[PDB]
């Protein structure tokens, strides 16, 4: 009645208190071996980053984005599709390419015309070098990424173990490596094309630092965000505990009325 | 309550959220049953609306399920997509009774998938405009409903054809 | 148990196994989503859901409230019919060509109805 | 074959030497689909 | 708010701080102040009143006791026979203070002798009478007319929530009749803040034409920067502009 | 004991075991002596039986009887009115716990849980 | 310093020698080498932080000395490769695979690969 | 409709569904923050935050109370401001401005008066 | 059961369920016009029922060494141990078992859900083999439960142990 | 379902649509409607009677009532009474 509205409706909030910590756990578990691949990824990239850097190689043009497949990561997907709308702002006509389902969905929305080529079956999966390498063949081939002189590719830096910024960084295109300050000190070979390897092994390089570092993001996020979805949870029990224990007085008080009423006549 | 729930055939339920939701008359279908159940009611709006009930109660499980914001199948938005419409096709106003014979229309239209197509803000216009192009057009189909009350292969055909010629308003 | 067939009893507990995990992984489909299931859960699930609606089929008094002429299906083809699902050999067979009709030979006569 | 494309064949060929790992072959396999998009459509689905 | 939170304290401090004007010169000043004591443990009033004689205020107030051994019909005559008494200061113009603790005790009094004569049990089985001897007894103090000398006999009633259910039909209908309530927050007393009278919940209804106008002029606002510090911490728990974080240092300061 | 402590001049400890049964004993009583039960079941005499036992245990100025008293709360349900009179008239909780034991530690009583308004 | 990182794990760190099969033949770095891009060809590797050698099958990459005399190489998947005939039948596999299809490269990884095995 | 005239009432309605909208998401807010609700309804969430902002106005008796000088707003124009709150177009302004003020007018006003 | 105790002799005696017994009672409480306790039941129940249940005992050596067992049965109003009955009978008791009937469901037939059975006086008596081999399967289960829910993916090898054991 | 929330106007929406046949020639069809209102005002029956007559089905309608101010009796016996009509 309300007993046991009340009552299924604490039961209800008990097993979804339980639900967030278990998730919580599984999350943390998660959280482990993403930490570690964003480590192992970006100590490879830095050794990418010292060409770079030394080389001063700096540099329509693509956009390409990052959010796993499944949500409840907290606001990963959505704080990204603000700061990809922030830069779509900028190029209007850049082409975005959406890894993963939630930031499929969401970019999806604001422009559709942007969207061309979109991956799925990411989210799940921690990164892997095999994702990253065919999802470039297909960039270069679909998107002809080569056209485009300048790449830009999305994703959530995992600022601190209970934060997460987006962030975006550009991908270096061939014609960027050609022209590229320092190039002489380094060495290039007229039997290689180092401009036309380095681009196609450094676009996913990077990628797949990019994805590390997302997935570490969104499943950091997602364990915040189910620890402090216990919490309300939490909350909700302690209210409607004081609303049951009044509630059972009530019961008794309107059924004595009833006795009472009995008795007097 | 109890004591008249047993004597009566059959019972409304009503839902008040509903009525501020808009739909106003509204109805806690959900609750309302008739224990003893249909036979009366017009033959050709029992035709149409046979599946009204199967949609609406998938629905309802569906869209508990859509407002966790849980990733939904297509198949569960094909059902959360024409159950709004079904929703807002509910919704009538207050002091105007709509004539049987031109609510044949309307329930053939969404049962018929015609409806379910057509978007959620402008079913409104739909709805009054499909009716005015029967006025116009297939006010013999109006006749004929009315006259015989019971739809034929040719009324439903004709009526198939209709809403196809008006589907897109 | 044995007294209404010890084959029956263990049949009819498998189905309400299968049964109430079905409706104890709603919870999960529900919040979590369907991916959280296992291959086996989700053999379980698609196993219930078929189940659910094998159990639906019509009765003579529903001639009146639908049409469909009833089906009174015998208790020990019940059985048989109920164990053939359960060991998955109509599996094979759509969910609703389940709902609202006879028994496992009428089943594969539905689905022959879907089919064409 | 583009050279990260050739590359990615080569460590997945390197991998299967004659000993193996979980670790590896999960490194090596992935299930992915490229939902091809235009300017809304989709073509349909390619797997990775 | 909830017993034995020292709710009597809050009491006993304003009787200690207007000692200053009740050992005055004027007895337009003076507070002649009544304690009644309902259903309170002998023992404890009488610390109470070497905490008063200590505090050396005694001399000027009067101590009425309805303890709680003492009969239930004794009870419920309790604050009506004090406030008699203060009546008397009041009809002699002069300034006094009446503290009535805690009349939801003083309730179960009455609705044991209700019970008891019979009469048909209210709400919460509370006798539906309960509201004639509350609204009795509170209009009986009052801040009379010029022409009547202005008595003062400044009502304080304590009333102890059970459970904090301040919905409870005893505690509506004495907010009902009271001008104002001092609510206090439980959560707050336990965590640190002494005394955690909650100001998002208490109120008063003409404190606004009663305190000095150097206390208007100086707590001008607060009200609302305080009801905008709970607002504030309403959403402290993510983003915080430099506005919001000047209310929150500024709130929680 | 009020002979130990006012005619030997003794300190004296008293323990009941449930007053929930104190209580539940009194109700019954009252409800068979036909006074009509007060909400939640408790005799309208609860108060002032109550009145009487925990105010003929005091410190008189030859000794002083203390009282240990166990509350069985129906459920936890402080807001019950039995509990709530109990708690009305106790000085000092002491929060025995299993918790506490099952961290080894007995006396087992709960840390922050046990409080006293004799503590100041 | 010889500095080597790969995807799931990387390990290298000034006057050691590293040998190299690069797409510039076969590269020898001894101390200080001229700052130099490579793409590294999938390849048998030796690594020698002082006179103590580690041997390493590689599955192509880059190789970069920075002006720095960091020696950046960057590889997929391990001389693990040398535990080792599936992979002979694997690249009769491939080449039957050719007539079909990717697989063109895949066979030609095979021959790449197997060779490298029979080296190793 | 047509005792306070149809638009008013379709105003009303708006009002009326978009506050029930509200109420019935207060549950799934608390539990789950708005991030992980819909966007869509997000907008509607924060625009109907903004409404019940906007209910507020200063007693006109109790301006001592309040603190603020009443404000007692024509029925012509109420409509009108609150037709202009529902498409949202000056809906882009603190919470804060919302409340305890009059008119539309007024609230953009105190939008300044908040920016500086 | 008393002639049988009495005689120095121990059997087993099962009420089963004073919960009927209450609502006679009851009846004869309402038909005799006397008030009706707490929840309609009547207020003396307590005092009936514990008296019959203090009727068994395990009888001193000098009062010839004898028992007699009992095992009260209470039947739950839909799995409400909140009621004016079961809460005073299970003041009275000593011990409760409380089946559980998602376990019945779940195949745990018949079903127990250990949980929420207690024993005040439990391993006080029990076979000396038995506590032995037992100590164990107590803390086993406890585990068990509290990983049940954590059953529901990516586990811990610990926790997946724990579930191994507790599963069989 | 919850009080006056439009619960009269549910009913009254049917007695207009009773306007098509009772209006319309079919004599077997058309019912005369006997709206019974039991504790409510003289006014709320009043705007009732008005609407009534807006929509002009005030001639094959026949209000009964027995207003809150109306006996209780005669409330008692007010559904029976109509019922005999």
């Amino acid at each position: 009645a309300t007993l046991k509205e009340v009552e299924m409706r604490l039961k209800s909030i008990k097993n979804i208190e339980k639900i967030t910590k278990t998730m919580k756990i599984v999350a943390s578990t998660r959280l482990s071996k993403a930490e570690k691949a964003k480590i192992s990824a970006k100590k490879m990239d830095e050794a990418e980053q010292l060409f770079y850097k030394n080389a001063e190689t700096k540099n329509k043009e693509l956009i390409v984005a990052i959010t796993s497949d499944k949500g409840l990561c907290g606001s990963i997907h959505s704080q990204l599709a603000k700061a990809v709308r922030r830069h779509l702002n900028d190029q209007p006509n850049a082409d975005i390419v959406t890894i993963g389902d939630k930031i499929k969905m969401q970019l999806l929305r604001t422009h559709p015309n942007n969207i061309k080529l979109s991956i799925n079956g990411i989210g799940k999966d921690a990164p892997t070098f095999q994702e990253s390498a065919l999802i470039a063949d297909k960039l270069l081939s679909v998107m002809k990424a080569g056209t485009y002189p300048k790449i830009s590719i999305f994703y959530n830096d995992p600022v601190s173990s209970l934060s997460f910024e987006p962030s975006e960084k550009p991908i270096f295109n061939a014609k960027t490596i050609e022209q590229s300050p320092s190039f002489g000190k380094f060495e290039i070979d007229t039997d290689a094309n180092v401009p036309r390897d380095l681009f196609e092994y450094t676009l996913a390089n990077q990628m797949l630092t990019a994805m590390a570092q997302g997935y570490a993001a969104e499943i950091s996020a997602r364990r915040n965000a189910m620890d402090n979805a216990s919490k309300n949870a939490g909350d909700m029990i302690n209210r409607y505990s004081i609303l049951y224990n009044r509630t059972r007085q009530a019961v008794i008080t309107n059924e004595l009325v009833d006795i009472i009423t009995g008795a007097s006549s | 309550p109890t004591n008249v729930i047993s004597i009566t055939d059959g019972q409304i339920f009503l839902e008040a959220e509903l009525f501020y939701k808009g739909i106003r008359p509204a109805i806690n279908v959900g609750l309302s049953v008739s224990r003893v159940g249909s036979a009366a009611q017009v033959k050709a709006l029992k035709q149409v609306a046979g599946s009204l009930k199967l949609f609406l109660a998938q629905y309802r499980e569906v869209a508990a399920f859509a407002q966790f914001g849980s990733d939904l199948d297509a198949s569960t938005k094909q059902t959360l997509v024409r159950g709004e419409r079904l929703t807002q096709l509910l919704k009538q106003n207050q002091y105007s009774p709509l004539a049987t014979e031109e609510q044949v229309p309307l329930i053939y239209a969404g049962v018929n998938g015609h409806l379910d197509g057509i978007e959620l803000s402008r079913i409104g216009e739909f709805e009054s405009s499909f009716l005015s192009y029967l006025k116009s057009n297939h006010n013999e189909l109006l006749t004929e409903i009315r006259e015989k009350g019971e739809l034929s292969k040719e009324l439903l055909a004709s009526l198939k054809s209709a809403t196809e010629s008006f589907v897109a308003t | 148990a044995a007294v209404v067939g010890q084959e029956h009893y263990d049949v009819a507990s498998k189905v309400q196994e299968t049964l109430q995990t079905y409706k104890s992984l709603q919870d999960i489909i529900a919040i979590l989503g369907m991916d959280e299931l296992s291959e086996q859960d989700k053999l379980t699930v698609e196993r219930a859901r078929k189940i659910q609606r094998f159990l639906s089929q019509p009765f003579a008094v529903a001639e009146v409230f639908t049409g469909i002429p009833g089906k009174l299906v015998r208790l020990k083809d019940t059985v048989a019919s109920f164990k053939a699902v359960l060991e998955g050999k109509y599996d094979n067979i759509p969910e609703h060509a389940f709902y609202m009709v006879g028994g496992i030979e009428d089943v594969v006569a539905k689905a022959e109805k879907l089919a064409a | 074959i583009s050279y990260a494309a050739y590359l990615n064949v080569a460590a997945q060929a390197i991998r299967s030497t004659e000993l193996q790992t979980a670790s590896v072959l999960n490194r090596s396999q992935t299930d992915a689909f490229y939902t091809q998009y235009k300017n809304a459509s989709e073509p349909t689905p390619i797997t990775k | 708010g909830d017993r034995q939170t020292g709710k009597t304290a809050v009491a006993l401090d304003t009787i200690l701080n207007q000692k200053r004007w009740n050992n005055g010169s004027d007895e337009s000043k003076k507070l002649y102040c009544v304690y009644v004591a309902v259903g309170q443990k002998r023992s404890t009033v009488a610390q109470l009143v070497q905490t008063l004689e200590q505090h050396d205020a005694m001399k000027y107030s009067i101590i009425v006791a309805a303890t709680a051994s003492e009969a239930a019909p004794l009870q419920y005559l309790a604050p009506f026979t004090a406030a008699s008494i203060g009546e008397w200061f009041r009809d002699n113009g002069k300034h006094a203070l009446i503290v009535y603790d805690d009349l939801s005790k003083q309730a179960v009094a009455y609705r044991q002798l209700s019970l008891l004569l019979r009469r048909p049990p209210g709400r919460e089985a509370y006798p539906g009478d309960v509201f004639y001897l509350h609204s009795r007894l509170l209009e009986r103090a009052a801040k009379l007319s010029e022409k009547e000398g202005s008595g003062s006999l400044t009502a304080l009633p304590v009333i102890e929530t059970q459970g904090g259910d301040v919905s409870a039909y005893i505690p509506t209908n004495v907010i009902s009749i009271t001008d104002g309530q001092i609510f206090l927050e439980a959560e707050l007393f336990y965590k640190g803040i002494r005394p955690a009278i909650n100001v998002g919940l208490s109120v008063s209804r003409v404190g606004s034409a009663a305190q000095v106008k150097a206390l208007k002029q100086v707590a001008g606002s607060l009200k609302l920067f305080l009801a905008q510090y709970r607002e504030v911490a309403a959403f402290a728990q993510s983003d915080l502009d430099a506005s919001t974080k000047q209310t929150l240092v500024r709130g929680e300061r | 004991a009020e002979y130990f402590r006012d005619e030997e001049g003794q300190d004296v400890l008293l323990f009941i075991d449930n007053i929930f049964r104190f209580t539940q004993a009194g109700s019954e009583v009252s409800a068979l002596l036909g006074r009509i039960p007060s909400a939640v079941g408790y005799q309208p005499t609860l108060a002032t039986d109550m009145g009487l036992l925990q105010e003929r245990i005091t410190t008189t100025k030859k000794g002083s009887v203390t009282s240990v008293q166990a509350v069985y709360v129906p459920a936890d349900d402080l807001t019950d009115p039995a509990p709530a009179t109990t708690f009305a008239h106790l000085d000092a909780t002491t929060v025995l716990s299993r918790g506490i034991s099952e961290l080894g530690i007995y006396p087992a009583v709960d840390p922050l849980d046990s409080k006293s308004r004799l503590l100041d | 310093k010889l500095q080597f990182a790969l995807p799931h794990e990387t390990l290298y760190s000034e006057v050691t020698q590293v040998n190299l099969p690069a797409k510039s033949g076969r590269i020898g770095v001894l101390a200080n080498h001229v700052p130099t891009v490579e793409q590294l060809l999938p390849g048998v590797v030796e690594v020698m932080e002082g006179s103590n050698s580690k041997k390493f099958f590689i599955s192509g990459g880059f190789a970069t000395v920075q002006p720095d005399s960091q020696l950046c190489v960057t590889a997929i998947e391990f001389p693990l490769e040398s535990f080792s005939e599936n992979i002979k039948n694997l690249l009769a596999e491939a080449k039957k695979n050719v007539s079909s299809s990717r697989e063109a490269a895949e066979a030609a990884i095979q021959v790449e690969v197997l060779e490298n095995l029979q080296s190793v």
